[PDB]
Parts: structure tokens; C-alpha cells; sequence
């Protein structure tokens, strides 16, 4: 659900996040069997910065100030996919067709009147 | 060549050989070079103006090529000579043709464009002065002539025609209109128009609609018209310029738009009423309608004889012939007045004289008693109606009709289209009256309104004549309250008077029984009975019909049938012109509703009349949208969706024939070539628009009265044997109907045959045969066309019966309405002062089908024909005057008109 | 001459008018799929 990046190794010590490797090497070879094809899911790994208030074991509701631009930072959107794009699509042939079969003789005729 | 040892005059005669070339450098570098030298070149100027003549004499691209190298650059402004203002002024005048001959006599379309500009000015800003007139004139009038002028001028008044688009093709117009760059109207260019026109009426026939026609206004007819009277005798004889008139104003008026429109013919009817020939004039005074100029016309004709001579007959004659009868009332008083005789003029102005010629045409014809129909089922209703359609016009049938037996023999609502039907024997025609009164005292309710209804088509023979009046028998019965018998009658009113107006008639009619009182759907023929006065002329568009279509239009919806009468009958009142049609499009459009757009559909037809250039396009957006809303959905409130659509389908073919009837006959070809390939087009647009659009498609041959009447009906017919609907063929029939024993010899056999044969259903029989019968008339006795008489495509008054009900689903109550059909055609009789029946001799041309005449001019070899004859609609129409081996000149000028022969015979 | 220029002017506002008619007409979203 755009929540998860793609970890190839551990940033803070400079060394391989273990799990991850073994996810992929597995992933690739898939033409021989495709349910070979699930063990790309280990890869997955969240991203977030939770705090934790004490030792209580709690999220606390809390802000932290950005420095940062918006835009680029935006919440990934919902996608359109291809069943909304049907109806966008027919909705525009339907349109277009009609448009140009009385546009045309509308535009020569209506200036000269 | 360019040299600056070339500016002398020693040089002309070496040069001239080659191309004179001394000219180049002496407006070229002498401008330049000192301002002295414009003077000099100002002694100069009259050389150089008579080598422009030489190079005019000889007319070849060489000489032209050779000579400008450098005439083309320099002008004035070039050379920035402006010195003394007035030499370069007067240096403008031998450059200006100069450009005129690079641009087109040797080839080259770069220098079309950009020169067209640099020329309109010269032209502009020397006219002013009225020097540049001085230039034009001497090649106009050829003092000198050579091929070298014939060119030249037609070039001048090339860029004319440029300055005046400009007002046509931009609002911004003008100056600013660079194309030119030379305003339409100023005080130099207006000057120069009106000169070439004058010479250009003698030189040539098409230069001058083309000045007409690219300005699109009236500012170019009314410089016109003060010249072409002035033109109008001295220049070219009054007949050969009477010519050139009715040439010009048809080129130019179909396209201009309708305040505009109307406009061009109040300028060719005020020539035509100038010039002697008032034949044509009394034409345009049907069109307008203004009743204010047929009085004028018609006093015209009779004030220059004061004896009736050929005068008063052809003052009459030719307000007879419009059956539309208003002109006749109108002619009648001035007559009556001089009293030469009081009662030959009223009967030959009203329609009295075409009862009579008819009567003599009958017993040629051959007076048949003949009947054809069938026993037994719904074909027992039919062969008795038949036997009425099969008798049109007036024809003895006395014996047939005498036998009651058959009469009482209809059963149901059929029994009233059988008395109505007697009426149609006797159409046209008082005589026979004597049979329907009997019906009308006996029996069942049903055969009263049949009496009434009959009564109405008979007397149809009359309107101005005022011998037995419609108004005498049909009053008494609006007063029976009874709705059958009441809306037969106040429908018959409408039918016998027809278009004329007369007190009795808005008398009858100012009750109307249009009302939510009677829901009955036979009320709302008190509007429809309003609609045939009105027509043929001028409207007042009522005010009064407009306020109970809606009443009972949002009372009761619930019966679309109903309300789809009244509104296209409000339609039919309309015709006649559009102007005041527009005004009342507004009142209808403020209340909207699913059915109110029906009405402006209908109601738009009409208005929008004028030009092409919006009305044909409208109906065509309308046309696209049902196909749009279906395929959208692919990828009380029924009353409401039904209407609409039916509607929609019906004004599109509506639309298109008020164009062409109103417009040349070139579009008549035209409209119906888009016609016939919409077909495929609306049949693959869907499975509604392909049952419907038959039934008017035959409508849209009869209507718009088609040329061409050979292949086209033909292939309609077959194709509609298989496809569903068999009111097809009713309404296309009746085009086939109009060249009797023609189109109709085949529609007879092929229909009236297979009809019988593949029978499944008797109701379907019985639309068959009856199309099959009506469209053959007996060895060809009396036609019924849409012709009101001089107009052939006029508007309709009594045969918009076809309008009304082709539209609406079929019903054995729409068979009585269909027995009307009254519009007889007059056979062509050379008549001089004595009315003697029957012509000498006159041409028809039966070969029509030709698109390229739109002039009005008749195809003048002919075919010649010693017999009277009727005249038929596309295949006879043209009509030349023979009448010369006793040596005699026309009075009356047919221009293929409708109209009896009148001559002055020696 | 003449009279062949009034003809010009139906004849180019025939096949103008029609072949824009003719798209929709002929389908290009009608598209007859339904059960015959």
C-alpha cells in the first residue's frame, strides 16, 4: 500500500541487511517454478520514524518540524488503473467524435452570417 | 536598360524593338536622383504614357517580362518622392498598369499576392482626385481597340472586387483588411464603382453580379440601381436590359441573409415595375406578399389602356393563376371602377374563367365513369374512395354516384370519407353540389360530417367569384354542437375560400373550438383552419392560436396525437416568410418543456428561411444529436420521447426543401443529391431513423419538386416493397403523380400487383392500392401539383394535407382528410381578347433535367406542340411564345411560367 | 459561365456538410454488438 521501500543493505553500519539478499537471489529464478516468485515479500521492509514515549511502549500523537518542499514529498496518490481509465477513455471517444462532425461546418458559417 | 542613359527619348525607338525600356529608368532614377527632375519628368509624363499603349497593341508575356525590372519597385514612396505634391501624384497614373500586367498576364502567383495589396491603394488615392477614372476610361471605351484593353480592364476591376470582400470575409473590413489595404466606402473608391459599372453593362454580362455577390449587402444594388436606370433604354433597348436584370439579382440573393435577402427583391420588383414588362413584376408582389404591392403592379398594368384590350385580361389573368386568390380581391375594384364591363372582369380575375377552361378540357379527355376496387373486407371501404381520387378534378361520375347502395354499403368512420370522396368528383366545381345536400339532411352523424367535408373540396372552384358562397351552406353547422360535424365544417371553410382573405372568412373563424372543453382531438382544427388564410401571404403570425396551443398542450400531454395537430399547423401558418417568424420564436421558446421543443424545431423551419448558410447546417446538429445519446449508452413521460424524436426526424427533410424552394434551381439537384446517400447514413445511424425517415423521404421528392424523376423514385419504391412501412408509398406517389402516366405507368403495375399478391394483412392492402390507383390518372385527366400557379415551388395551402398527416401514425380516421387534394393545373391557351380556347402553338421542352439552368430562361429549341396542354412538372415546365407566322409579339413573357399564352397577334 | 458558379457554391457545402454527418453515422461509438 505505498508504504514500503526496498532496503539493499543496512546505511548505518555499511553492511548487508541479510534477509533481504536471500529474498532475491530466491526471487529471480521463477521460470522453473513460479510460486518461487512470493519470497520477494521477505525484501520488503517499512519505512517510518516512530517515537516512542518512555519505555511505555506507546506511539505518542507528536510533530516534528520539516525543512523540506512539499511537492516532493506528497503522499503518493490513487492511481487511476485500467478500470478507470476505461470509462475516462469512452467517455472522450464519445465526445471527440461528435465535437468534430458539427464543429466544422458551425466555424465556416458562423462569422460569415 | 536600367541605364541612366536609357531615361532619353532619343532611346524609344532603339529599345522598342526589344520592349520599350526608356521608361524604367525615367520614373526610376530621375525621382531618386533630383527633385528638379520631377518636373522634368512631368513634360516627360506624355511620352511615357503613350508607350503604355503600344505595349497594349501587341499582347504577348515577353514584352511585359522584359520591360519592369524596376517599374515594379518604384511607385512614390519608393523613391520617397513627395516633393511637390502634385508630381508624383500625377506619376502614379503610368505605373499603375504597370503592376497589373506582371501580376497575371505572364503567369506567376507570388506577385497575385503580394501586388494585389500595393495596386488597391494606387487606385484609391487617385480616384479621389478623379484622374485614376480618366486612366480606366480610355481602355473602357476603346477609342483604340486592341487585345491588349480587354485584359487590362477586366484587372482594374479585379481589385474592385477584392476591396468589397473585405467587408465580407473580416468584421474588421476595410483598411484593415490588408488583402487590399483599401477601404469599401470612402470618398474616392465609391466614385470609381459606379464608373466601370455603367461601361461594364455594355461589356460585359458577368463582371457585375461579381461585385454584387462578394460584398454581400444592399449598398451594391442601390449604386446599381440608379445606373441601370439610366442604362435602362438609351445604352440597350428596354426588352435586352429587362434581360441582364433578372440575370444579376438570382446570382447574387440566395446567399445573403434574411433581412437582406427580402431586401434584393424590393430592388429588382421596383426595376422590373419601371421597365414596361410588368410579367415578372407581379411575380416578385406574390413572394413579399405585401399587399401594398400588388395594388401597385396591378394599377400599373391596367392605367396605360383605358379600354380592356389585352390590358385588363392580362392585369386578371395573371392574378388568376395564383389560386392562392389574394391578388384577385386585391385587382378587383380598379376594375370594377372603369366599368368597361363589370362582371367579364371579376369572373376572369377570379377563379370563375379556370372553372370554364376546364369544362372544355374534360370532353378531350374523355369523361369516364370508371371505378376500381375491390370487394368484401377493408377493401369495401377503399374502392369506394377510390373511385373519388381516380375521378380528380371535375368529371361526370353523376350516374355512380345517383345509386345509394354504395354509400350505405362503407361501414364505420369509412362511411364519411365516402361522402367526402363524391366531393373530389366534383372538384373544382359547383355543379354536384346537389348530390352531398342530400347526405347531409339523412341519416347517421357520420355521413353529415362526410357531406360538410365533401361540400369543402367541390367549392374549392370558387373564393372571389362569390357565386354560391362556402359561408352560405357551412355556418350552421358550427353551431351543432356535435364535435364531428362542427370540425368538418370549419375545416371546409379554410379549403374553399383557400388563401384569400374576405370578411366572411375571419368572421366564421373568430370563434375557434380550440380548447381544453372539448379534449377530442377533431378541435384542433379550428387552428389548422386559420393556417390555409393566412398563407400565400404576408402573416400577422396570430397571436391568438399561439395562446390555445399551449393551453392545451400542458393540460393534456397524455395524447401526444393531440397536440403534434396544433403545433404543425401553427408551422404551415408560418409559411410564407420568416422574417416575423423569427419574432414569435421567442414567445414560443420562453416556456420549455420535451414538448415544447417539437414546436421549435417545426416553428424554426420556417423562421430561419432566408438563407442557407444557417438554416441547412441547424437542422443537421439536430439531425446528429439521437445518434449521439444511443451510442453513448452502447459503449406522460413516454408521450414526451416520442414526439421529440419524430419530430426531429420530420423537420430535417422540412428544412431543406424551404431552401430549396426559396433558393435557385441549382440547389433543388443539390439538396436532393445530399438527399439520397443520407439514406445509408441514417439507416446505419439506427433502426428508428430507418422506418421513419421513408415515409418523408417521399415527402422531400413531392416538397422540394424534384428535376429529376427517373431514377431516383424508382429506386425508392423497390427498395420499401420489403422494408417495413407502406405509408412510403402514398407520399412518394404523389410526386409520381404530378408527370402523370410516366413515373405512375410503372407505379401502377409493379405495386398495385405484388400488393395483392403477397397480401398478410388487408390495413397494409389498403395503403398499397390506394397509392397504386391515386398516382395513375385516367388518359390524363387533371394533375394536382404543388405549383400555386406563376410560383411552381409555392407555398402550399391546400395539399400541406401530405405536411400534416404523413407525419402522425396512419388511421381510418386520416382517410377522409386525404381525399382533399386540390391544386389543379391549367392547360397553356393562346388567348388574345376573345378567349379563344386552346393554343396556336407554343414549345415544351419534355428533356429537363438540367441543373445549369437557374437564370429562369427557357431552353429555347423546344419541342413544338400544336395541342393544349398542361404543364408538367419537370418534363414540360420550360415554355417558349410561337406564335409568329402571323406575325405577333408577346404581352405576357413566359419564363417557363405556369401561365396561358396571351400575344398581340397583327 | 455564370451559371456554372452558382452551382459551385451548393456543391462544396454538399460534401462538406456530409462528410462530417458521415462519422457518427456510420458509427465510430454505435457499434451494433447487441444479441442479432
Amino acid at each position: 500500500g505505498r508504504n514500503v521501500t526496498i532496503q539493499l543493505e543496512n546505511a548505518d553500519t555499511g553492511t548487508l541487511d541479510t534477509k533481504s539478499v536471500v529474498g532475491l537471489v530466491m526471487f529471480s529464478q521463477f521460470w522453473y517454478w513460479f510460486p518461487l516468485a512470493h519470497f520477494l515479500s521477505l525484501s520488503f521492509t517499512p519505512t517510518t520514524v516512530i517515537g516512542i514515549r518512555g519505555s511505555d511502549q506507546a506511539i505518542p500523537k507528536f510533530q516534528m518540524n520539516c525543512y523540506a518542499k512539499e511537492d516532493a514529498f506528497s503522499y503518493p496518490r490513487m492511481y487511476e488503473e485500467a478500470s478507470g481509465k476505461e470509462v475516462e477513455k469512452v467517455a472522450t471517444a464519445v465526445l471527440s467524435t461528435t465535437a468534430r462532425a458539427k464543429a466544422r461546418a458551425k466555424k465556416t458559417k458562423k462569422e460569415k452570417g | 536598360m536600367v541605364d541612366e542613359s536609357d531615361k532619353k527619348q532619343q532611346t524609344i525607338d532603339e529599345q522598342s524593338q526589344i520592349s520599350p525600356e526608356k521608361q524604367t529608368p525615367n520614373k526610376k532614377d530621375k525621382k531618386k536622383e533630383e527633385e528638379e527632375q520631377l518636373s522634368e519628368e512631368d513634360a516627360k509624363l506624355k511620352t511615357d504614357l503613350e508607350l503604355l499603349v503600344e505595349r497594349l497593341k501587341e499582347d504577348d508575356s515577353s514584352l511585359y517580362e522584359a520591360s519592369l525590372n524596376a517599374l515594379k519597385e518604384s511607385i512614390k514612396n519608393s523613391t520617397s518622392s513627395m516633393t511637390a505634391v502634385p508630381k508624383p501624384l500625377k506619376f502614379l497614373r503610368p505605373t499603375y498598369p504597370d503592376l497589373c500586367s506582371i501580376y497575371d498576364k505572364w503567369t506567376d502567383p507570388n506577385l497575385k499576392s503580394s501586388l494585389a495589396d500595393v495596386l488597391s491603394i494606387l487606385a484609391m488615392t487617385y480616384s479621389e482626385n478623379g484622374k485614376h477614372d480618366s486612366l480606366r476610361y480610355r481602355l473602357l471605351s476603346d477609342v483604340s481597340d486592341f487585345e491588349g484593353w480587354g485584359h487590362e480592364y477586366i484587372r482594374h476591376l479585379a481589385l474592385e472586387i477584392g476591396e468589397v470582400y473585405n467587408d465580407q470575409v473580416e468584421k474588421d473590413a476595410e483598411d484593415e483588411t490588408s488583402s487590399d489595404g483599401s477601404k469599401s466606402d470612402g470618398s474616392a473608391a465609391t466614385s470609381g464603382f459606379e464608373f466601370s459599372k455603367e461601361d461594364t453593362l455594355r461589356l460585359c454580362l458577368d463582371i457585375v453580379p461579381y461585385f454584387l455577390k462578394h460584398n454581400g449587402e444592399e449598398d451594391a444594388v442601390d449604386l446599381l440601381l440608379e445606373i441601370e436606370s439610366i442604362d435602362k433604354l438609351p445604352q440597350f433597348v428596354d426588352e435586352n436590359t429587362f434581360q441582364r436584370v433578372c440575370q444579376y439579382m438570382v446570382a447574387c440573393v440566395p446567399l445573403l441573409p434574411p433581412p437582406e435577402d427580402v431586401a434584393f427583391l424590393k430592388t429588382a420588383y421596383s426595376i422590373y415595375l419601371s421597365q414596361n414588362e410588368l410579367t415578372d413584376a407581379i411575380a416578385l408582389a406574390v413572394r413579399l406578399g405585401e399587399e401594398d404591392m400588388i395594388r401597385s403592379v396591378f394599377d400599373a398594368t391596367s392605367d396605360p389602356v383605358m379600354h380592356k384590350q389585352l390590358a385588363y385580361i392580362l392585369a386578371a389573368q395573371k392574378t388568376s393563376f395564383e389560386y392562392e386568390g389574394v391578388q384577385d380581391i386585391i385587382g378587383n375594384g380598379k376594375l370594377s371602377e372603369h366599368f368597361l364591363y363589370l362582371a367579364k372582369e371579376l369572373n376572369l380575375t377570379g377563379p370563375k374563367v379556370p372553372e370554364d377552361i376546364y369544362k372544355s378540357h374534360l370532353d378531350n379527355s374523355k369523361s369516364v365513369f370508371s371505378s376500381a376496387g375491390l370487394d368484401s373486407a377493408q377493401q369495401n371501404l377503399a374502392s369506394s374512395f377510390v373511385n373519388g381520387f381516380l375521378n380528380l378534378g371535375y368529371c361526370n361520375d353523376k350516374l355512380i354516384v345517383d345509386n345509394d347502395n354504395w354509400v350505405y354499403k362503407t361501414k364505420g368512420d369509412g362511411m364519411t370519407s365516402a361522402v367526402a370522396s363524391i366531393g373530389s368528383i366534383y372538384q373544382w366545381n359547383l355543379d354536384g353540389l346537389q348530390q352531398l345536400d342530400k347526405y347531409l339532411y339523412v341519416d347517421e352523424p357520420e355521413v353529415k360530417a362526410g357531406a360538410l367535408l365533401g361540400i369543402g373540396i367541390s367549392a374549392s372552384g370558387v373564393h372571389d367569384g362569390e357565386v354560391e358562397p362556402a359561408l352560405l351552406l357551412l355556418q350552421d353547422y358550427v353551431t351543432n354542437p356535435d364535435t364531428k360535424i362542427s370540425s368538418a365544417a370549419i375545416l371546409g371553410l379554410g379549403i374553399a375560400f383557400a388563401g384569400s382573405k374576405n370578411d366572411e372568412v375571419l368572421g366564421l373563424l373568430l370563434p375557434i373550438a380550440a380548447s381544453t372543453d372539448l379534449p377530442i382531438e377533431t378541435a384542433a382544427m379550428a387552428s389548422l383552419a386559420l393556417a390555409h388564410v393566412f398563407v400565400g401571404t404576408c402573416n400577422g403570425d396570430i397571436t391568438t392560436s399561439i395562446m390555445d396551443n399551449f393551453l392545451e398542450r400542458t393540460a393534456i400531454e397524455l395524447k401526444t396525437d393531440w397536440v403534434r395537430f396544433l403545433a404543425l399547423a401553427l408551422g404551415i401558418l408560418y409559411m410564407g416568410q420568416g422574417e416575423q417568424v423569427d419574432d414569435v420564436l421567442e414567445t414560443i421558446s420562453a416556456i420549455e418543456h420535451p414538448m415544447t421543443s417539437a414546436i421549435e424545431v417545426l416553428v424554426g423551419s420556417c423562421a430561419y428561411t432566408g438563407t442557407g448558410d444557417v438554416l441547412l447546417i441547424q437542422d443537421l446538429l439536430h439531425r446528429l444529436t439521437p445518434k449521439n445519446v444511443k451510442g453513448e449508452e452502447d459503449a406522460e413521460i413516454k408521450s414526451e420521447e416520442k414526439k421529440g424524436k419524430s419530430s426531429d426526424k420530420d423537420a430535417t427533410t422540412d428544412g431543406k426543401n424551404d431552401d430549396e424552394e426559396e433558393e435557385k434551381e441549382a440547389g433543388i439537384v443539390d439538396e436532393l443529391a445530399y438527399a439520397v446517400l443520407g439514406i445509408a447514413l441514417i439507416a446505419l445511424g439506427e433502426d428508428i431513423g430507418k422506418e421513419m425517415s421513408l415515409r418523408h423521404f417521399g415527402h422531400l421528392m413531392h416538397y422540394g419538386n424534384e428535376h429529376i424523376r427517373r431514377m431516383v423514385p424508382l429506386a425508392m419504391g423497390i427498395v420499401s416493397v420489403s422494408d417495413p412501412q407502406m405509408k412510403v408509398f402514398d407520399t412518394l406517389t404523389r410526386f409520381s403523380h404530378d408527370a402523370d402516366l410516366e413515373v405512375s405507368m410503372n407505379s401502377i403495375f409493379a405495386m398495385g400487383l405484388c400488393g395483392a399478391g403477397t397480401n398478410n394483412a388487408r390495413l397494409a392492402q389498403l395503403l398499397r392500392q390506394l397509392a397504386s390507383y391515386y398516382s395513375r390518372e385516367q388518359d390524363a385527366l387533371f394533375i394536382t401539383r404543388l405549383a400555386q400557379g406563376l410560383l411552381h415551388l409555392g407555398k402550399g395551402t391546400m395539399t400541406m394535407d401530405v405536411f400534416n398527416d404523413a407525419h402522425v401514425l396512419n388511421k381510418v380516421t386520416l382517410a377522409s382528410i386525404l381525399t382533399t387534394a386540390v391544386g389543379l393545373v391549367s392547360p397553356s391557351f393562346m388567348l388574345k381578347h376573345h378567349q379563344l380556347f386552346y393554343m396556336l402553338n407554343a414549345g415544351i421542352r419534355p428533356k429537363f433535367i438540367l441543373a445549369l439552368n437557374d437564370e429562369g430562361e427557357p431552353i429555347k429549341v423546344n419541342v413544338r406542340v400544336g395541342q393544349a396542354v398542361e404543364t408538367v412538372g419537370q418534363a414540360g415546365r420550360p415554355k417558349k411564345i410561337t406564335g409568329w407566322i402571323t406575325q405577333s409579339t408577346p404581352v405576357l413573357l413566359n419564363h417557363g411560367e405556369r401561365a396561358e399564352l396571351e400575344t398581340d397577334e397583327y | 459561365t455564370r451559371c456554372k458558379l452558382k452551382l459551385l457554391r451548393m456543391e462544396r457545402i454538399k460534401d462538406h456538410l456530409l462528410l462530417e454527418e458521415e462519422f457518427v453515422s456510420n458509427s465510430e461509438i454505435l457499434k451494433p454488438f447487441e444479441k442479432k
